[PDB]
């Protein structure tokens, strides 16, 4: 009778905390036509050289 | 009748450059979901075919331009690209609509608004509500008027 | 302008959108006619469902699975490239096609 | 009812006069040629195609040749189009005619509707005016804008640019007046 | 013909399927058509696996892969106002009673852990990550309290024995 | 009478009708055995001429044969279709969900022209579903019934449409064929014709005439008497026959350079080649009847002819001129008149054989196209008809017809009248017919040709009035598809017995008498001035010598279900429509008592409905049981009839079958041997007989509500079985496979005591709403764990239990015992869809009582729900202690014009108590025409007043005055039909006598349990975020548009904001609302709905910069 569907994505339930998070850096990437973009990477993480903007 | 649209473009802070188009946006995938049912019978959302046709013809045109071809092939490919974007924005406007399996026309991006099945006509038709119920009715000849 | 929309409104101004505003709303250029993997049922890279462009399918999880906690929030994985956030941002993030 | 609220032209369109005077009633071959002799010195307005299936309007007796009729007197029997009674008898008399004609329908079934429920709808018809002279203030002929907006700028533009626009009351139906609104979001749903 | 067949293998399907799977799917379809015209009925999958020199579970996997998706923009019911996508229960949604049950469970857990001492609640919260979402180990708990890992383990076992009481734990038993 | 085991139902009829009712399912069975080509149909068509009879299959294969290539060097034939037996019998197919099919076998033949061969095989054409003995097909287990269909007959038509700007009657003609190209010969606003060959653009007839091969001289000597054709001759404006072909090609085909060779071959390929233009045999016969061309030759050559085209144009121009007749050169004269589409002379009936034939033809066209393709690509001296033939589009066309079509519907069975009326049902919708929105208002009305061919009463009363009808009783379908009707022929005023079946046209040719005419018992009328029906549907008083046809009987113009209403001639047409429509929604009760007063149609309509086991041959009963009857025939052989006990119908009702014969009895052929669902002793029984008063009682029976006694609840008088069917399937997934077992995670062992060791419940266990029916557990996979769930598992030591429970639970508001369990398994090698290993079906049944809210109705449209069930003490009892059963209301009787229920009530009281008139001084005057053996009757005796010839007022009143008492000498009901009631509640008598009697009421299929429906919070939708809709789910009510108008008109803005934000779409708001109600706080402020943000994302996606501004 009834037909059910499911997108392939897990749904959690937690509290959106704003105070205590894992800290993180910011790096600037530069494209060919003078565009700049800032990507927040994690702290304990390697900073890759090139990055698709 | 021409000064109408000429003063319309002059009076506002618009520009006539945006009637030709150079980048096409993509609606988010939760509004066009590919959900599976019970048993793996997948259910797409009928805009992904239009987006796939636009992506395919654009990639083929890029390959043809990088390759270098005579003018007939490039003009045919650009005409097909233009008709793909036209079918994406409004199917069935220019000539025969792009159809799917069983001669059924695909619900394009503008068909979510107009018609009896659009967003506007539904949103004026009303939603369905929680905390409701129905049943058959019978006469209540002992109740008071506010009961 | 207002992108958070906390219930105070005065005007709803329509207007004709340009190429700059179109490529300024977008979060990445979709460049492949692929939707989902046929075997593992996961979204492809640079496709019409790509988790780098539109966001994560699962709540607070990157694509490669390195970060899975709410403590990592607002950051982008170094390998897969998915910003860790809620799975309702796939409702709202838009992409663009470069003709 | 629907042809009255839409302000369409009717089927049995009996004509109306434009000025007083005795009539030049003439019953031609298979269709009548009704001309009106004006009371004062004026032109004789001729009505061309009045078929014999239409009937003479009975009033005060049957219609006769040389009947001294009034200004907006209905000529034959039937129903006058309200566009013509507006241009002839102004804005007050068309409101009297539009209410009384609708209220004649509902009385046939003994249905009681108070007139203020109809006077709200008739108020929404005559809100706009036509433009025949643009003046010197951002206007175009053939435009239909609000009466409250046409006069309010004409209160100010008579100083420093005193070319006032020429306005006239128009009667438009419900289906037409509902589209010309100030909100695009409401008119999108129509 | 090579380029046309390659493009038909690439772009003629909604979800993308590689070239060798397209080839074996078309082989399976041609062999099923031939056996349908010959036998007169639909072939058994074991007979198809016998014909194609593979296993019947591989035949079932290929038949699973061959299923094209259906569209969401048709009319299911008699009236065309009912589209297909208006009869799909979103099974990955929020049930809206488990959420308030989770909040009530968090509040009861906070009260129950407050019925213990300060050090016991501290070591349990830092053991199970109840306050930040990071499960620390006995080394980190003995570092933040200045004692051995074994003393922390003893305190943890003592508290786990303390919580395993009916009087202390019936209100938590009813949550599962 | 004429049925051996019949109950003695004494009739009130005066007319002795000659003709009995025909076979009620012949409209299905004759058409299907015409399509097969059965030998029974062969001799039946040999009974009336037809020296060359052909089935539908051989007709299709003969109009296909032969197939030829572009060169004509190879040819394929088709001949001799023959069938096998059916592969599996009826009950086994209905059990295992297989269709009821049989194989086709066709001898194909391939002939090589160049070197000389035949190649004769026996090509298996495909499986083919077969009609059962009740006119029903079986598709995948269910029972489907193909509905017939009315279409417009192909041929010529004529009409005029006057324009008031022209004041001229502008004629027209549409020669509409089957499967062809349209063409018209209009007349324009001027005095010129317009020839719109297939609908490009208008043209004059001189272009097509010179294109046909005609000169102006032949134009003049054929068309010689109209200024219209002379003015078009002077306005021909294009000189040249080849120029006319060039102009025709240039006008018909756009964007193509014209040529003089292919244009002349195009026109012969468009209208005179019998492969792309085929008006049918019916259409050719209709055209030859209309123009009088072919008068005595058999109907062949299904393409057009130029003689027919020029005769059409001559007929059109002489109708435009205005005549009374015209003879064609070489043919008989014909009257000139226009044509009516709604007439049944132009509206044939595409029955089930025609529909199956059209589907087979449209399959064989694609199969022929594949053959014509692979005729060339294959190599010669290697191929054969086994290699050339692909049967899969034919079998796909058949399987695509029987499922997923408009005309193939489920058999509406909840009582055997409903099956009988779902067959013999005539519609105008469906493929090949007009749409509902495009339905003209004139095609919904009753044409005067419907007398005896279609019921003007029985039709659906929604937005489908007149589009769907049913056949009449004595009607019959021609071989051509027109509808015949019997008539008694009468010569010189003496009414004979020669019954002649007329159609609509030759009905119009003659004049037609009346059924109830006073005949002198010698053949002749008693008055010269008789009622009669003229040609155009008029009603006159003709002298009694022009009459040449009489009706056979009354009730000829009525359907089957409408012929079961007593005193139909006293009811209005709307309420008789409602009564005949509600007579088939009745449910089968558990006792099924026969009605007291009825018509004579119950017995035939029951034993023709097929739901009654009839004795096939005369013999003696050997052994009865509750499950089978074995009879012993006159010569040795025995046969056993397996009953159906508690079988589920298509709508949940029950289908019991109990015997009515004893051990030692002797039966005859055709005698009823076993009752059905709604039968008693042979005849139909849809309800019970109940005492009824017509007083208004305390406002409980206010505005058509009904109150009942408690005796009907106590004594199971209105109770019925209902059987529901649940289903679950253990598929296979990526992570593993779902398993059916008992080990359900996190579920107590208290509710796991019902089901057996393998998961399913046991037979006999009573289930409540929400119990476990089939234990099913799925693999789920791995997820992260929240710290609180981790700590609770660490405290309690319960394991992970990685598998997820998705069991089968009984839905909300259901209960009852468990009858049967049917399980299909992969290891037992049954057919299943791909990836499913175990299918298990559980049948739950419950015994629904009567309750307030349930809907009851009589046989006259007097419906109404049950308002209150009073106890048996406070119910207005009669003069001797008998309490009444139901209490109707007075005010609903006179303003609906259905006092047929009052006459039924009076005659029901007379038939219950029993009467005996006094023949001491002879028969009284009112009972002179009253037939014999009705002068006295026992109590509880059945009677039958037929439809239009039944009881009269004087007969009923005099019979009601003499109505012999019960036990003591107490005539409880006086001469007016009333009685002195007592108030059971206060105690005093009611001060005025009240009408009482015995009515017949039925319980309808609108029970409360299928309607009561509620929702607090349940399943939500996927694309939009609104709550889901439908009683099958939890489901929320639609707060529509006019309700928003009402909430705006009240001024209540806050309730409207709540109803459109936090009850439908505010996804972050619904959880906060539920939390605030549970914790007991104030409801928070609503946010932006989801629909508006979806609209915003679409408008941004459509290259429109939509921006929200604040200041
Ligand atoms: C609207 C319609 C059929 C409706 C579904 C039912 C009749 C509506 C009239 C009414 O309200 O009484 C038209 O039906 C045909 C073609 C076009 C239309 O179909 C349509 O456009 C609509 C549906 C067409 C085919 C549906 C096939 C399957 O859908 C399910 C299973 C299959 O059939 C459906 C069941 C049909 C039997 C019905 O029968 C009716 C009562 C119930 O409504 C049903 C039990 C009875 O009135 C029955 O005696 C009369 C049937 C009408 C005979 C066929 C006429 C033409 C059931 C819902
Ligand atoms: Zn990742």
């Amino acid at each position: 009778r009834v037909l059910r569907g499911s997108r392939l994505g897990a749904v959690s339930y937690e509290t959106d905390r704003n105070h205590d998070l894992a800290p993180r850096q910011i790096a600037r990437y530069r494209t060919d036509n003078g565009e700049e973009f800032e990507v927040p990477f994690a702290d304990d993480a390697e900073i890759p050289g090139t990055w698709l903007c | 009748k021409r000064l109408k649209v000429v003063a319309a473009f002059q009076q506002s802070g618009n520009s006539p450059m945006g009637m030709v188009l150079d980048a096409v946006p993509v609606i988010p995938p939760e509004l066009r979901p590919m959900v599976q049912l019970d048993g793996g019978r997948f259910a797409t959302s009928d805009l992904n075919d239009l987006y796939r046709r636009v992506i395919n013809r654009n990639n083929r045109l890029k390959r043809l331009i990088d390759l270098g071809a005579p003018e007939i092939i490039v003009n045919n490919e650009k005409r097909m690209l233009q008709e793909s974007v036209d079918a994406l924005f409004d199917n069935g406007r220019r000539g025969r609509p792009v159809t799917g399996p069983g001669n059924r026309p695909l619900k394009s991006l503008s068909d979510l608004l107009k018609g009896k099945q659009g967003r506007f006509r539904q949103n004026l038709l009303g939603k369905r509500v929680d905390y409701s119920g129905r049943s058959v009715i019978v006469v209540g000849p002992q109740l008071k008027l506010h009961q | 302008g207002a992108m958070l929309d906390v219930n105070f409104f005065d005007e709803l101004r329509i207007g004709l959108a340009t190429a700059e505003d179109i490529r300024q709303w977008s979060y990445g250029e979709v460049k492949k006619p692929e939707t989902i993997n046929y075997r593992t049922l996961k979204p492809e890279k640079d496709g019409l469902f790509c988790e780098k462009i539109f966001g994560p399918t699962r709540d607070w999880e990157c694509y490669c699975g390195k970060y899975k906690r709410v403590r990592f929030k607002g950051i982008i994985c170094e390998r897969c490239g998915v910003e860790v956030t809620r799975a309702k941002v796939r409702r709202e993030r838009m992409g663009h096609i470069e003709l | 009812v629907q042809e009255l609220f839409e302000a369409r032209v009717p089927r049995g369109k009996a004509p109306i006069a434009d000025v007083t005077g005795r009539v030049r009633l003439e019953d031609g071959e298979r269709f009548y040629k009704i001309t009106i002799v004006p009371d004062d010195g004026g032109e004789e307005v001729v009505y061309d195609k009045i078929s014999k299936r239409q009937r003479l309007r009975v009033f005060k007796r049957v219609l006769s040749d040389g009947d001294h009729v009034e200004v907006g007197q209905q000529l034959m029997e039937g129903s006058a189009d309200p566009h013509e009674v507006l241009r002839v008898q102004g804005p007050r008399e068309v409101q009297i005619h539009l209410v009384r004609e609708v209220q004649e329908v509902y009385r046939a079934q003994g249905v009681s509707i108070h007139d203020k429920h109809i006077e709200v709808i008739v108020r929404q018809m005559l809100r706009r005016v036509t433009i025949i002279d643009s003046g010197s203030t951002e206007f175009l002929p053939g435009s239909l804008i609000d009466r409250a907006e046409f006069e309010a700028e004409n209160r100010r533009v008579v100083a420093e640019g005193g070319e006032p626009a020429a306005g006239r009351p128009v009667l438009m139906g419900i289906t037409k007046a509902s589209l010309a609104t100030d909100s695009w979001l409401s008119a999108a749903s129509f | 013909r090579q380029a046309i067949t390659r493009a038909m293998a690439d772009q003629a399907r909604t979800i993308r399927i590689p070239v060798h799977m397209v080839e074996v799917i078309n082989k399976l379809g041609r062999i099923q058509r031939e056996l349908l015209q010959d036998l007169g009925r639909e072939p058994t999958p074991e007979e198809l696996a016998k014909e194609m020199d593979i296993t019947p579970e591989k035949v079932l996997e290929i038949q699973q892969y061959a299923r094209e998706p259906i569209s969401l923009d048709q009319t299911i019911g008699d009236e065309g106002d009912s589209q297909l996508g208006d009869f799909i229960e979103d099974s990955e949604a929020v049930v809206a009673v488990d959420a308030v049950s989770f909040t009530l469970l968090q509040d009861q857990l906070q009260s129950v852990l407050d019925t213990l001492s300060e050090r016991e609640a501290g070591v349990v919260r830092l053991r199970f990550g109840l306050t930040d979402g990071q499960p620390r180990t006995l080394d980190e708990i003995g570092q933040v309290y200045g004692v051995t890992r074994e003393r922390i383990r003893q305190i943890e076992s003592k508290t786990m024995s303390k919580l395993r009481h009916p009087s202390r734990s019936q209100v938590l038993r009813d949550y599962l | 009478n004429s049925v051996p085991g019949a109950p003695n139902r004494v009739s009130f009829a005066k007319l002795r009708e000659p003709l009995e009712v025909p076979g009620l399912l012949d409209v299905q069975t004759d058409s299907f055995e015409w399509l097969i080509g059965s030998p029974r149909w062969r001799e039946s068509a040999a009974e009336r001429g037809d020296v060359n009879p052909v089935g539908g299959l051989e007709e299709v294969l003969y109009e296909l044969s032969p197939i030829e290539d572009f060169s004509g060097s190879m040819s394929l034939s088709f001949s001799d279709p023959r069938f096998d037996d059916v592969k599996a019998p009826v009950d086994e197919c209905k059990d295992k969900d297989m269709t009821y099919a049989a194989p086709l076998f066709v001898t194909a033949e391939f002939i090589n022209n160049n070197t000389g061969e035949i190649k004769s095989q026996t090509v298996f054409m495909g499986d083919f579903p077969m009609m059962t003995e009740k006119g029903t097909f079986i598709i995948n287990g269910t029972e489907r019934v193909v509905v017939s269909q009315l279409v417009r007959s192909p041929g010529v038509y004529f009409d005029e449409t006057i324009d008031k700007s022209t004041d001229k009657t502008l004629h027209s003609v549409k020669v509409i064929p089957s499967r062809g190209a349209w063409l018209e010969f209009d007349v324009d606003k001027r005095d010129t014709v317009g020839v719109r060959i297939d609908r490009k653009r208008r043209q004059p007839v001189t272009v097509l005439l010179k294109a046909l091969g005609w000169t102006s001289e032949q134009i003049v000597e054929r068309f010689g008497f109209s200024e219209i054709m002379r003015s078009t001759l002077e306005k021909d404006n294009t000189v040249g026959t080849d120029e006319a072909l060039l102009d025709i090609y240039r006008k018909l085909r756009p964007g193509e350079p014209p040529t003089k060779e292919s244009a002349q071959t195009l026109l012969e390929n468009l209208f005179f080649k019998e492969k792309r233009y085929d008006l049918a045999r019916v259409g050719r016969y209709k055209v030859n009847k209309k123009l009088g061309l072919h008068v005595g030759e058999p109907i062949t050559s299904s393409t057009l002819t130029e003689e027919d085209v020029v005769a059409t144009i001559e007929y059109l121009v002489r109708l435009h001129e205005g005549q009374t007749t015209m003879t064609v050169p070489g043919g008989v004269e014909v009257p000139v008149e226009t044509d009516d589409i709604d007439h049944f002379g132009n509206r044939r009936l595409r029955t089930v054989g025609e529909l199956i034939q059209n589907q087979i033809r449209v399959g064989m066209s694609r199969m022929e196209r594949v053959v014509r393709e692979r005729m060339t690509t294959q190599d010669v001296e290697a191929i054969t008809p086994q290699t050339l033939i692909n049967i899969r589009p034919v079998v796909a066309a058949i399987k695509e017809f029987f499922g997923t079509s408009q005309l193939s519907q489920f058999m509406d069975q909840n009582n055997p009248l409903s099956g009988l009326t779902h067959k013999r049902r005539l519609s105008a919708l469906g493929p090949g017919g007009l749409s509902r929105e495009r339905a003209g208002l004139e095609v919904r009305d009753v044409h005067p040709s419907h007398y005896g061919r279609m019921c003007p009463i029985e039709t659906p009363e929604g937005p489908n009035i007149g589009l769907i009808g049913s056949l009449s009783v004595y009607a019959r379908v021609n071989p051509f598809g027109f509808i015949e009707t019997p008539y008694r022929k009468v010569v010189d005023g003496v009414v004979s017995d020669e019954i002649v079946y007329l159609t609509a046209d030759e009905e119009d040719r003659h004049v037609v008498a009346q059924a109830n005419s006073p005949i002198d018992a010698d053949g002749r009328f008693v008055e010269p001035r008789v009622l009669v029906r003229r040609k155009a549907g008029e009603v006159e008083y003709v002298p009694s010598s022009e009459v040449d046809y009489m009706d056979v009987s009354p009730r000829q113009m009525v359907s089957v279900a409408t012929a079961m209403i007593p005193f139909l001639e006293h009811d209005d047409a709307n309420r008789a429509l409602m009564g005949a429509n509600m007579q088939r929604q009745a449910v089968p009760l558990v006792r099924s008592e026969a009605p007291l007063v009825g018509t004579g149609m119950e017995l035939r309509a029951a034993i023709d409905a097929g739901d009654v086991v009839v004795a096939e041959e005369s013999g003696v009963i050997e052994e009865v049981s509750a499950d089978y009857i074995t009879v012993m025939h006159d010569n040795g052989t025995r046969r056993t009839y397996r009953m159906r006990k508690f079988a589920r119908s298509n709508h949940g009702t029950c289908a019991n079958q109990c015997p009515i014969v004893d051990a030692g009895d002797r039966v005859e052929a055709g005698q009823v041997i076993a009752d059905g669902p709604c039968t008693d002793d042979g005849e139909m029984a849809l309800g019970k007989n109940l005492l009824v008063a017509i007083m208004p009682w305390e406002g409980h029976n206010y505005e058509d509500a009904i109150i009942l006694s408690n005796r009907l609840v106590e004594e199971d008088v209105l109770t019925s079985i209902h059987i529901e069917e649940h289903e679950i399937d253990a598929r296979d997934t990526k992570l593993g496979a779902e398993e059916i077992t008992r080990d359900i995670p996190n579920i107590s062992d208290e509710v796991l005591a019902d089901l057996d060791e393998r998961g399913i419940v046991r037979i006999g266990a009573e289930v409540r709403d929400g119990d476990i029916l089939v234990g099913k557990v799925t693999p789920k996979g791995e997820t992260e764990l929240t710290p609180e769930e981790r700590l609770l598992r660490a405290i309690f030591g319960e394991k992970a239990r990685e598998v997820r429970d998705t069991s089968l639970k009984v839905p909300h508001g259901e209960s009852g015992k468990v009858i049967g369990i049917r399980v299909f398994s992969r290891e037992d090698e049954d057919e299943l869809p791909a990836g499913v290993n175990e299918l298990v079906r559980v049948y739950v049944a419950q015994k629904r009582k009567i309750s307030d809210g349930d809907k009851l109705a009589g046989r006259h449209g007097n419906k109404g729900v049950i308002g209150k069930i009073l106890p048996v003490e406070d119910m207005p009892f009669l003069a001797d202690g008998t309490p009444v059963d139901i209490i109707l209301n007075t005010h609903g009787v006179p303003r609906r014009m259905n006092i047929g229920q009052i006459l039924e009530t009076h005659l029901g009281w007379c038939a219950h108590s029993g009467w005996k008139v006094d023949a001491a001084k002879g028969v009284p005057d009112w009972a002179a025409r009253l037939p014999d053996e009705l002068l006295e009757a026992q109590p509880n005796a059945i009677v039958s007043t037929p439809v239009f010839d039944g009881a009269q007022e004087a007969e009923l009143q005099g019979l009601l005055s003499c109505t012999l008492p019960n036990r003591d000498g107490d005539v409880l009901v006086d001469a007016d039909g009333k009685a002195m009631l007592f108030d059971g509640r206060s105690g005093e008598p009611f001060p005025y006598p009240v009408t009482v009697g015995y009515m017949y009421i039925m319980k309808l299929h609108h029970l409360v349990d299928d309607k009561i429906h509620a929702r607090s919070t349940g399943p939500y939708s996927m694309i939009t975020q609104q709550p889901l809709g439908g009683k099958a789910q939890f489901g929320g009510q639609r707060f529509g548009e006019m309700e928003c108008w009402a909430m705006q008109a009240y001024g209540a803005a806050y309730t409207l904001q709540e109803l459109l934000t936090i009850k439908s779409d505010d996804t972050v708001g619904r959880v906060k609302v539920y939390e605030a109600i549970v914790k007991g706080e104030n409801i928070p402020e609503p946010g932006i709905p989801e629909s508006f943000k979806v609209l915003l994302k679409e408008l941004q996606s459509l290259c429109l910069n939509v921006e929200v501004l604040s200041s």
